[PDB]
């Protein structure tokens, strides 16, 4: 089990129930199909969103058995994995399908390393077996699972036929209204999935008891079930409890056939946080979303993809507690919280970071002296290439650790240890403040970046409150661009034969961009997996104009697959818009490709602009199976309809508020579990204990608001409650 | 018979 | 002239309504203009339930409301109506089909006249019989404790702290948070017109809106998702139970007139501070009525035959034209002595120019808008 998973099921149990996975019936031998249109176990859902990087990756190299030897068997695979996940979800009106696209530069950076490193890591095992082997077959390489190779062009057809097949053939789907923005649309899977549903909320005609599920295996969904504000949301995800008791029989096995899975509940977790950030005593009022609006900040501060992390704040899943207890502290001393809506309150910032530099050192001294007792107890029970540790001469748990930091992690003399010291604190400040705004507004700029391999120390972060941070949208890089920046020359087979020539060749202008040898730090890590490699920063202007040059001879297919896609969404001949959307799409004056159609929440669960499709969609066609096996049978578009498809744009900006007329479920926590969790009480078996957790889905009663003393339903609502009591 | 009558709307002519 | 009396104890035999379909609207601004289909003064409900716990005070603010309605020159005035009337006509072209026209307040005070007493329901219209239809307009209270005062305050207060001036997606943060020290005003409304019936009459009467719930379609029939907005005094034993019941059919009488099918209520303590919010559907009020008091349920009933009871006398004893040149008649209807009192206003009555031959009862625009045609 993941500690950040450990820890989520021993802090917030409650919020962890099991999939009901209902078992196809069985009558005179024959398998008998699922009923999509029946009612589900678990509970009604309206919307489901896929992260499919949460799909491709288990089934490209899975765990249970050997990886598929071809590719249409992996996307075979793809198909069963994505239809077991939708039998025991069952949306019933939205389904979101989104593949990661051109990440920003920010993560582009993370992407870089974690491809340099699987790549270089990888082969230098392959060399080893190959010549155990030769002294005395070829994996296939995960870096296909990018933006801009052929697999994801087949990956995108495939998906789109299986929705069309799922449409046009399971009675269960007329009303479903599926919505695939492919790796050609920019963007990650989540923050595709975060923006759609930011368009959704800023409906008039959204229904405020909409009920949310995403389907992914990042830890960062929680939080980002929680910042949609949006509390009728869970995630679906695998049993990771299950596979911590898998390694050990029949019904063992059995899970390995199928795997469980877990709904992770977003409403009972609110209703842990409304009593695990009460802070009494504030000059303001207390908001429950505000308050979960800082505890998403200080998680995300904590531990993201684009920055690296404190050295003081190690870990993630913990230094939360840490960051909590000293916002419970600060806040009183504030005027307002540190976040409004995507927003940074850099003063507030600032007073929590230097209640965090002020116990830094201790915490330093007690993490070296809980490591000594950690070697006691396993005593008891028992440069430009290679790995160097810049932490052993720093001696963090000794004085004088700020200098020996920065000079053994820099290489600067002390004098200019300072312009570092405002340098990088402040590429920090804009690094979370980019963040913040990147999972709350959307992608505040494409091209920003921090330029260090290494974050200040807690104690450097003061002088920054006056800072005016300011963002430049700029425009994503093509899928050749992010691929020339994400990729070895080990893995240059994915690109073009043209650009493979600027990764190896030595006369080439950016050759200095891409080492076969690179250093790692390993920063105090005692994995190896873990450590920081050292990569060169690419230089945007350097690269984009080499990678410009070798456009022009590119043939007419990589410059077709080089051209940015927006998402699609297809229905049903039995939908609700059908008729509307062909007859304002596919008539006679619409043909000519220039009118939309925006679209509103109430008729029939979305909201958006919808175009002609750019695909080559035409009533009275025919679909055909892109994959060589299954004898998967052609379609007909009568039974479909495709159309380019939008979000809306936000009129202002989001609100984190609850919207007019939700209705909550029924409380799962009793007094006694909000007691502890409050005054922080405390009392293998959570995997039996799991299962008896079942959570109500969906609004409970008719009315918003709940009985109070002092009204007149309250009155005998009471006077009912007292006599049954009695 | 006329206890349990609750008052209620009827259809009414109408212009489009 | 024509001098009639009516028994309010008199029931008669109409137990359902047409339904309701608004044929227009307008915003009338804070110095007596009227805007005609337009929805500035059009307010959009937000209160969230954990906003019930923060004791809001409704007496802030008190002493800066600013009551635009009592400076009105007529405060009571049928312009606006007559002139969303008309705009509805010329958008037809052919007279509106409808006998009694009004305002859904003086139709609310006619109905209750058989459950109240005129100390409390006080009653005094002016009927106008012009091109075949009635219009009626009740005269102010001309009059021209600070206990009372603040509790009329209260509901303009919890309509300030429950509603947002544009819809809730449209408004930023800071006029949300702002909104606890916005100012009350009185006089600026928006007003919906409304065709409905009873019996074998039509009705066209305007209501003052207080708020839309969930979403406004723009050029669609809105009735569905308007809400009424009221302030009362917390529920505290049976007794306060049972005038919080009167206060309910009221309310319900007031919403189902016009097809209103949301009822929110503010319960508020003895320190003017709100307590509680409370949603009913005038739908089922008359059933929790009728389970909890059946006094007041079978009121409902009641109220509704003798609405159509009153509409039909009121056709039968007032004698209509259809020829717009046709002369106008005045009349006056008082509910005094447990009765309803029609009689004509002679041409030696001192009101009798003002209703006949001026922009009293019926504006100009509207009479030669009528003639017209
Ligand atoms: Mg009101």
């Amino acid at each position: 089990v993941p500690s950040f998973f450990r820890w989520l099921s021993r802090k917030y149990p409650k919020i962890i129930s099991p999939v009901l996975e209902e078992q196809p019936q069985i009558v005179d031998g024959v398998i008998l199909p699922l009923d999509y249109s029946a009612s589900n176990p678990n509970g009604e859902l309206d919307n489901l969103y896929l992260d499919m990087n949460g799909i491709v990756h288990p089934c490209s190299h899975p765990e249970n058995k050997p990886p598929p030897e071809t590719e249409d068997e992996m996307l075979l695979a793809v198909f069963e994995y994505t239809n077991r996940v939708l039998n025991m979800a069952r949306p019933r009106k939205v389904l979101v399908m989104a593949v990661d696209g051109v990440a920003p530069r920010a993560k582009m950076n993370q992407q870089r390393a974690r491809r340099f490193r699987s790549a270089r890591d990888a082969q230098i095992e392959n060399e080893a077996r190959e010549e155990i082997m030769r002294q005395r077959k070829k994996t296939w390489d995960s870096n296909a699972i990018t933006p801009g190779t052929p697999f994801m062009d087949k990956l995108a057809a495939a998906l789109r036929y299986w929705t069309a097949f799922k449409l046009a053939t399971d009675p269960g789907w007329k009303n479903l209204q599926v919505i695939i923005s492919d790796a050609t649309v920019p963007g990650e899977g989540e923050h595709k999935i975060m923006n759609f549903i930011r368009s959704q909320r800023a409906d008039p005609e959204y229904n405020p008891n909409t009920t949310h599920c995403i389907y992914g295996l990042d830890a960062d969904l929680i939080f980002l079930g929680l910042a949609t504000h949006e509390p009728h949301f869970k995630i679906l995800r695998e049993d990771v409890f299950a596979q911590d008791n898998r390694k050990r029989k029949q019904f063992l096995q059995k899970q390995n056939s199928e795997q469980p899975f877990l709904w992770l509940h977003i409403n009972v977790l609110r209703e842990y946080l409304s009593a695990e950030l009460w802070v009494p005593g504030l000059p303001f009022t207390f908001d429950l979303e505000r308050a979960i609006d800082d505890w998403v900040f200080m998680c995300f501060f904590c531990g993201n993809d684009f920055l690296p992390h404190l050295p003081c704040l190690d870990v993630r899943e913990n230094s939360i507690d840490i960051l909590l207890d000293i916002w419970k502290v600060v806040l009183p001393k504030l005027k307002t919280y540190m976040t409004c809506d995507g927003v940074l309150n850099l003063p507030s910032v600032e007073t929590l970071l230097q209640h965090l530099g002020s116990r830094e050192g201790d915490i330093f001294k007690t993490r070296h002296i809980q490591e000594a007792r950690k070697k006691e107890a396993f005593e008891r029970r028992k440069p430009k290439n290679g790995v160097f540790d810049t932490d052993e001469f720093v001696k963090l748990f000794e004085p004088g650790y700020h200098e020996r930091y920065y000079t053994a992690k820099f290489h600067v003399t002390p004098q200019d240890i300072e312009q570092l010291r405002k340098d990088m604190v402040k590429c920090y400040i804009e690094g979370v403040a980019w963040v913040l705004m990147y999972y709350y507004q959307g992608c505040a700029s494409w091209n920003w970046f921090y330029p260090y391999h290494y974050a200040p120390l807690a104690t450097d972060f003061h002088g920054f409150s006056h800072l005016e941070i300011k963002f430049e949208e700029g425009t994503p890089f093509l899928p050749y661009e992010q691929l020339m920046s994400v990729l070895p020359a080990a893995s240059g087979h994915a690109l073009p034969k043209i650009f493979r020539s600027l990764m190896s060749e030595p006369d080439s202008e950016i050759i200095d961009f891409y080492p076969e040898e690179f250093p790692i730090d390993m920063n105090g890590k005692k994995m190896s997996w873990q450590g920081i490699a050292l990569l060169p920063f690419i230089d945007q202007d350097r690269l984009l104009t080499a990678v410009r040059a070798q456009y022009p001879l590119l043939s007419d297919a990589e410059r077709a697959r080089n051209i940015r896609g927006e998402p699609v969404l297809l229905i049903s001949n039995k939908n609700a818009n059908y008729e509307r959307f062909s007859k304002k799409l596919y008539s006679k004056e619409n043909n000519n490709n220039n009118v939309v159609v925006k679209f509103q929440h109430f008729k029939s669960g979305l909201s958006g602009i919808v175009s002609k499709d750019v695909e080559g969609f035409e009533l009275n066609g025919k679909i055909v199976c892109p994959i060589q096996g299954g004898s998967l049978p052609n379609l007909s578009t009568t039974l479909i309809l495709k159309m380019s498809y939008r979000l809306i744009p936000l009129p202002s900006r989001n609100k984190s508020i609850i919207l007019n007329g939700f209705i909550p479920s029924e409380p799962v926590l009793t007094a006694y579990d909000l007691d502890s969790i409050m005054y922080k009480y405390n009392n293998w078996n959570f995997g039996n204990d799991l299962k008896q957790n079942i959570v109500p889905v969906g609004p409970k009663g008719i009315t918003q608001y709940k009985p109070r003393t002092g009204g007149y339903r309250a009155f005998f609502y009471f006077a009912e409650l007292s006599r049954n009591n009695v | 018979d006329e206890d349990n009558i609750i008052p209620t709307y009827e259809v009414g002519d109408g212009d489009d | 002239g024509v001098s009639a009396n009516l028994f309010v104890k008199q029931r008669g035999s109409t137990t359902a309504l047409k339904q309701p379909k608004e044929i227009g609207f307008y915003s009338r601004t804070k110095d007596e203009e009227y805007l005609i289909s337009d929805d500035t003064n059009l307010n959009y409900y937000y209160l969230p339930d954990a906003e019930l716990d923060r004791k809001l005070d409704l007496s802030s603010g008190f002493q800066k409301f600013k009551d635009y309605y009592k400076d009105f020159e007529d405060r009571c005035s049928l312009r606006g109506l007559l002139e969303t009337i008309e705009s509805s006509e010329r958008h037809k072209g052919k007279k509106i089909n409808a006998d009694i026209i009004t305002f859904r307040g003086i139709a609310r005070k006619l109905i209750s006249c058989a459950f109240d007493s005129p100390s409390f329901n006080t009653v005094d219209l002016r009927i106008v019989s012009f091109n075949g239809q009635l219009f009626i307009k009740e005269v102010p209270e001309a009059v021209n404790n600070i206990n009372q005062d603040l509790n009329v305050f209260t509901g303009y207060k919890f309509e300030t702290l429950a509603t947002l001036s544009n819809p809730l997606q449209y408004t930023p943060r800071e006029v949300i948070e702002k909104r606890t020290k916005r100012i009350v005003s009185h006089g600026d409304e928006y007003i919906s017109v409304v065709r409905t019936g009873v019996g074998n009459c039509k009705l066209i009467l305007g209501a003052e809106v207080d708020c839309i719930f969930d979403f406004k379609e723009n050029g669609r029939d809105n009735l569905k998702h308007y809400a009424e907005l009221k302030c009362t005094q917390q529920v505290a034993n049976i007794s306060d139970t049972h005038k919080f019941e009167r206060k309910l059919f009221r309310t319900w009488l007031q919403c189902f007139l016009v097809g209103i099918p949301r009822i929110i209520y503010g319960f508020k303590d003895d320190h003017y501070v709100l307590k509680t919010v409370e949603e009913f559907s005038t739908e089922e009020v008359p059933v929790l009525l009728k389970n909890n008091n059946p006094q007041v349920g079978s009121a409902c009933l009641e109220a509704i035959k003798w609405y159509g009871l009153l509409t039909e006398w009121l056709l039968k004893m007032i004698p209509r034209d259809e020829d717009p040149h046709s002369q106008i008649r005045a009349f006056k209807l008082v509910f005094e002595n447990n009765h309803l009192r029609l009689s004509e206003i002679e041409e030696s009555d001192e009101e009798y120019s003002g209703l006949i031959d001026g922009e009293h009862i019926l504006s100009n625009g509207f009479k030669e808008w009528r003639k017209s045609l």
